[PDB]
């Protein structure tokens, strides 16, 4: 198959900016080239075929450019819908094959984030079961880590963090890590700690509760 | 050696024949379906209750075994053509989807 | 103008079948390609099949060789997608797509899609979890609070607040997929703190493939 890989995978752009994208193939495709956009929850959308000819209601903001394995999308002023996921794409030869994608999101300025913490529930715990949660709220860039400690015990495995699209109210992300234990073992520990780096913090932020108070 | 980009090449020419074709023809003077495109070959004018012949499109990877067959389709009375079309005679010569499936 | 709607998603156990249709409308069916396009939840678009206007040829992705049929009646304006031995890495939402021209070489309007979920687990309603407001969750004059929707199957579930009333800064994080194969999410939103004694947080929560809808009351701690 002709490989597609696109660059960079994220992209930030001011509003009203330029943002230019690349994608290359693994070899010649000609101008047999064609360019995508997709919002989160819609379906994609065709912006470009042979490699620089708009399709039909498409602005003239949009450019694409290139032939043989190196392409470019531009887009010389981004308003608010023009942040999005954007695909290129190869039909010289079957099977047709699509890049990773580049996702154009909202540049602002660094945002540390709001770290809150939230024991398990009673009604969990009756059940046999403690889930952990631990909220980072209205941060950027989206680079985040998140550690768990139980009673000074390193968590690995036993976590899984889901962050949000880009809010383009303050053009932050929000992230939740969720630790999972059992009944007994929430209840034979005291100490519960999820501990967060981010580009806006000095040094790694801690949040902690104790079992009990 | 035969690649999608060169039959979309080849077929975005094809098209191209059919635009310059209908826009340098006369349209006719009372009723008749019009000269138009339909994806897969170039038709021209039609009289009413006529049915319309097409050769088949040159594009075609085995355009050579059916250089002498035609597309049809019938031109209505009211000067609107008729949904139907048969292009049996542009046909692969070895077509047969259930064994192309297996 | 163009119409695509798939049907035939859902649950399909590891190694089973699953055949998906797409009905168009809006213009000639007969006139045009057609190609089948799928996205794994939070991954990129791969292509997977494409077929001429009349079937002359048809064309798959490496991924599916051997193992996915497409084909149309063109009669009933229909597309399918017969799939076999299907595993786990093939669930995504599965896109039905015109193609710009005859052959299948650039899909030029998409459908919605269909998600298709291939998975040994049984069908299953949430337990809803308060993540209840506290001193630990309080920034300003704000505290934060939510629900957590935890093992169910399959997707998807939908959470409002307040019957719809509360909408600004609801954060509902995509689900994860959990070891025992159910998912999980939290929805969570922020709130003045003078308002947690007399205004009441409730998250709607509904899934439709168990028939569980849940509204769960979420309030500080004694």
């Amino acid at each position: 198959e002709i490989v597609m890989t696109q660059s960079p995978a994220t992209l930030s752009v001011s509003p009203g900016e330029r943002a230019t994208l690349s994608c290359r193939a693994s070899q010649s495709v000609s101008s047999n080239l064609a360019w995508y956009q997709q919002k989160p929850g819609q379906a994609p959308r065709l912006l470009i075929y042979g490699a620089a000819t708009r399709a039909t209601g498409i602005p003239a903001r949009v450019s694409g450019s290139g032939s043989g394995t190196e392409f470019t999308l531009t887009i010389s002023s981004l308003q608010s819908e023009d942040f999005a996921v954007y695909y290129c794409q190869q039909y010289n030869n079957w099977p047709l094959t699509f890049g990773g994608g580049t996702k154009v999101e909202i540049k602002r300025t660094v945002a540390a984030p709001s770290v809150f913490i939230f024991p398990p529930s009673d009604e969990q715990l009756k059940s046999g079961t403690a889930s952990v949660v631990c909220l980072l709220n209205n941060f950027y860039p989206r680079e985040a880590k998140v550690q768990w400690k139980v009673d000074n015990a390193l968590q690995s495995g036993n976590s899984q963090e889901s962050v949000t699209e880009q809010d383009s109210k303050d053009s932050t992300y929000s992230l939740s890590s969720t630790l999972t234990l059992s009944k007994a073992d929430y209840e034979k520990h005291k100490v519960y700690a999820c501990e967060v780096t981010h580009q806006g913090l000095s040094s790694p932020v801690t949040k902690s509760f104790n079992r009990g108070e | 050696g035969q690649t999608a980009g060169e039959l979309y090449q080849r077929w975005e020419r094809y098209r191209r024949e059919c635009q310059e074709t209908l826009a340098a023809a006369e349209p006719p003077s009372g009723l008749a379906c019009n000269g138009s495109f339909d994806m897969y070959v170039c038709w021209d004018y039609a009289a009413p209750n006529a049915t319309a012949r097409a050769s088949c499109p040159w594009y075609l990877p085995w355009h050579h075994h059916v250089a002498a067959g035609f597309v049809l389709r019938q031109c209505g009375s009211d000067g609107q053509w008729g949904l139907w079309r048969d292009h049996t005679q542009c046909e692969n010569p070895e077509k047969n989807e259930a064994f192309l499936d297996q | 103008q163009v119409q695509l709607v798939e049907s035939g998603g859902g649950v399909v156990q590891p190694g089973r079948s699953l055949r998906l249709s797409c009905a168009a409308s809006g213009f000639t069916f007969s006139n045009y390609g057609m190609h089948w396009v799928r996205q794994a939840p939070g991954e990129g678009l791969e292509w997977v099949a494409a077929i001429w206007f009349d079937a002359s040829d048809k064309y798959y992705a490496d991924a599916v060789k051997g193992r996915f049929t497409i084909s149309r009646d063109n009669s009933k304006n229909t597309l399918y997608l017969q799939m076999n031995s299907l595993r786990a890495e093939d669930t995504a939402v599965y896109y039905c797509a015109r193609d710009q021209a005859i052959f299948g070489v650039v899909p030029d309007y998409w459908g919605q899609g269909t998600l298709v979920t291939v998975s040994s687990a049984s069908t299953k309603g949430p337990s809803v979890f308060p993540l209840a407001p506290s001193s630990k969750s309080t920034s300003g004059g704000t505290a934060a609070l939510g629900c957590l929707v935890k093992d169910y199957f399959p997707e998807p579930v939908t959470v409002s607040w307040n019957s719809g009333a509360l909408t600004s800064g609801v954060h509902t994080f995509p689900a994860v997929l959990q070891s025992s194969g159910l998912y999980s999410l939290s929805s969570v939103v922020t709130v003045p703190s003078s308002s947690l004694g007399t205004q009441t947080y409730i998250c709607n929560v509904n899934h439709k493939p168990s028939n569980t809808k849940v509204d769960k009351k979420v309030e500080p701690k004694s």
